[PDB]
């Protein structure tokens, strides 16, 4: 029951944590991301 | 003693004093085009 609760809370679909994926470099976000609280950053270097 | 009539301005590619120049410039090497494509991925963790 507890593990099914974990699977329902985090939505562990066939391909990872929903649209979110975790790789070697870091988070890869295949969904929108609206945050309720202020975020922080260090740089924002868009790719050429 | 000598006269040297040379082009400039809009005559950059023109020299008008005959010095008998045999200079034949080479050709620019063709650089391989490098388009960058980032399509989405399903998790390779599906394999494991």
């Amino acid at each position: 029951a507890m593990t099914i609760w974990i699977l329902k809370v985090m939505n562990f679909t066939i391909d990872g944590m929903g649209n979110l994926r975790i790789t070697e470099k870091g988070l890869k976000l295949e969904g929108d991301s609206e945050f309720l609280q202020p975020l922080y950053a260090k740089e924002i270097q868009s790719r050429p | 003693t000598s006269i040297a009539i040379t082009g400039s301005g809009s005559c950059r590619h023109l020299q008008f004093i005959p010095v008998a120049p045999p200079g034949i410039p080479s050709s620019v090497t063709p650089p391989t085009e490098v388009p960058d494509r980032d399509p989405e991925k399903s998790s390779e963790d599906d394999v494991y």
